[PDB]
């Protein structure tokens, strides 16, 4: 009728999962008045005697919406693709989050103006203890921002280089991944970039994942169509690889393979398909039935070398092909130390040694721009709807 | 104009060079062996969304032609040195002759060891025959432990005959040797 109009409507400006919750319409305008504030463009009286209309409020506003310098920063604990990731303390709230920055200019040059929207959903909406909580997501003119709960444990690589991982342990860190993946599968998706660089540790010693650029909601029947290669090249699936230029079409067995390559980097110290060359590490993978090989070690328990070889294999054969369940059942997770629903409940294998609200001991240490629009570019564009706060009870 | 890389193939006679360039660039395995000489297959590949254009060069392995084969090296982007997995004779040859003749005409060009006819490694016939000479087919390790001793970028195998993909998986690996540069 009519009430259920101005009704079904209002609960669509609050709905965060919406394309238009207030915070998004904002994000809209803000990002437009950025793309018309040019002398070039105002030779036209539409732009000029409109941007005039909204000067004295478009200013009054960028002043409020969680602006970037609301945060002062501690250490920078990660550079990467597009810009860095810093450990920040909120100048007001005194709370410590871990801010991800995205270089806007360099993100439209590398022609990836949207690979993150799934990382927004996942991080902020899959309420999970396997997922790194996304607390606020705000933008300005030059960059993007994602304020994430901070993980003082470090990546898994900081670990494998500072300890010589035992099987007792590779049983743990592995099955805590297996869980955090069947998480992200039955949240609808598929990860694809599955490496120790992307596994962090909460102050409790247990594990969470971050970086979800690569992700992608599976179609109706469980697969995906994609003709581009993705993820670090040591851990890359053979299906995800030979897709690079070809009718690539894969399920979620491609996260599974990545896991075997990890159960290996842990128990042997180097990766299973290493090679000098970007192209040399790809040829080891291709010839996997022939190139995979363990050193002069038979201390590698029979049933561990035996799991690695069930993941590292053709996709139609690969363990997990017929259920995330036949994985939990491997003779390799036998132990008087637990069963599964209690895993992140138990006590870590290695527990982080921290001194203060922000000890980055487990971490190591570390202005281009735009062209003034002739006509109307539309740069600040598919960066809209990206804002999201918390408040929601 | 789309990116265009040039690719040359050398190797002992009958190792299966023309078996494979014909499978990849013409989608059918050759019915009758004929000692190729020069021949210019014209293929096309795809890395990540975009087209590379491929110009392939088949050659002779016969010493009779040691004098002419080197007219194809000039300005290559990537060369494929070959050996027949069912004859260790032809690998002690990717060392005697081919490392040297490639090192010297296309020196500033990625080279790349490829073992052909891999499907014969499990044929009771070409074993029963290789033992009647105190020989025994080339094992993957015998293969790479050669390639990394002659300076190849990677070693890779393929049954030019059995599964079509084993060959695509080759021109995939080597498109990348051209373009990655
Ligand atoms: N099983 C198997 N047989 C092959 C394969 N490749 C070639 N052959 C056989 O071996 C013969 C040699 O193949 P070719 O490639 O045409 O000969 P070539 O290597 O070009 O030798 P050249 O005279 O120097 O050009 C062919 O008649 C095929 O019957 C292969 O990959 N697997
Ligand atoms: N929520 C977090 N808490 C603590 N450290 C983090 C967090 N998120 C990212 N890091 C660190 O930043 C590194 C890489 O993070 P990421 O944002 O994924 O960079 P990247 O651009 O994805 N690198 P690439 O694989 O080439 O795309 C990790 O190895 C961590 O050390
Ligand atoms: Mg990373
Ligand atoms: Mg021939």
């Amino acid at each position: 009728s009519f009430e259920t109009r101005f009704e079904k409507m209002d609960n669509l400006l609050r709905d965060p999962k919406s394309e238009v919750n207030s915070d998004c319409l904002l994000d809209g305008l803000d990002a437009l008045v950025y793309d018309l504030d040019f002398p070039a463009l105002r030779k036209n009286k539409n732009i000029d005697n409109f941007l005039s209309r909204y000067k004295d409020t478009i200013n009054k506003i960028r002043d409020l919406r969680m602006k970037a310098e609301d945060y002062e920063v501690v250490k920078v604990i990660g550079r990467g693709a597009f810009g860095e990731v810093q450990l920040v303390r909120h100048k007001s709230t005194r709370k410590v989050y871990a801010m991800k920055l995205l270089s806007k200019f360099e993100m439209i040059k590398r022609s990836d103006s949207a690979f993150f929207w799934e990382e927004r959903d996942i991080m902020a909406f899959a309420n999970s203890p396997w997922v790194v909580q996304l607390f606020y997501a705000f933008q300005d003119d030059r960059y993007l921002y994602m304020v994430m709960e901070y993980m003082p444990g470090g990546d898994l690589v900081n670990l494998m280089s500072n300890y010589d991982v035992p099987e007792k342990w590779a049983r743990f860190y592995t099955a805590e991944v297996v869980l955090a993946l069947d998480a992200i599968h039955s949240m609808g998706f598929i990860h694809r970039d599955v490496k120790p660089d992307n596994m962090l540790l909460d102050k409790s010693g247990h594990l969470k994942l971050a970086d979800f650029g690569t992700c992608m909601k599976m179609n109706k029947e469980g697969m995906v169509r994609c003709d581009t290669a993705v993820g670090t090249p040591d851990y890359i699936s053979p299906e995800v690889l030979k897709s690079q230029g070809g009718d690539g079409y894969y399920g979620r067995e491609c996260d599974w393979w990545s896991v075997g390559v990890f159960l290996y980097e842990m128990l042997v110290g180097d990766t299973p398909f290493y090679a000098d060359s970007l192209v040399g590490t790809y040829s080891k993978i291709m010839n996997h039935k022939n190139s995979l090989t363990f050193p002069d070690d038979n201390d590698i328990s029979k049933e561990a070398k035996n799991l690695i070889c069930a993941f590292l294999t053709d996709r139609e054969v690969r363990l997990g092909r017929n259920g995330v369940e036949e994985i939990k059942r491997h003779l390799f997770f036998k132990n008087d130390q637990w069963a599964w629903e209690t895993l992140r409940d138990t006590v870590a294998p290695v527990v982080p040694d921290l001194s203060s609200d922000i000890d980055t001991s487990n971490f190591d240490d570390l202005e281009e721009t735009f062209p003034i629009p002739k006509a109307f570019v539309g740069n600040q564009l598919p960066f809209v709807g990206f804002t999201y706060y918390s408040n929601r009870r | 104009q789309n990116v265009k890389c040039k690719i040359v193939v050398v190797g002992d006679s009958q190792c299966g060079k023309t078996a494979l360039l014909h499978v990849f660039a013409k989608d059918c395995f050759p019915e009758n062996y004929v000692p190729t000489v020069f021949e210019n297959y014209t293929a096309s590949f795809e890395i990540d969304t975009q087209r590379i254009e491929l110009s392939l060069w088949d050659t002779s392995g016969s010493p009779y032609y040691d004098n002419v084969r080197p007219l194809s090296y000039p300005d290559s982007d990537a060369v494929l040195i070959c050996f027949d997995i069912s004859r260790p004779e032809t690998l002690d040859s990717v060392l005697k002759k081919w490392k040297g003749e490639i090192q010297e005409f296309c020196p500033n060009t990625k080279m790349l060891l490829v073992g052909c006819k891999s499907d014969l490694r499990t044929d009771v016939s070409t074993l029963v025959e290789l033992s009647n000479h105190r020989q025994t087919p080339v094992s993957y390790d015998q293969g790479a432990n050669m390639a990394k001793q002659i300076g190849a970028a990677t070693y890779i195998e393929c049954s030019a005959l059995q599964s079509e993909n084993s060959v695509r998986d080759i021109f995939h690996v080597a498109t990348l040797a051209c373009v990655n540069k």
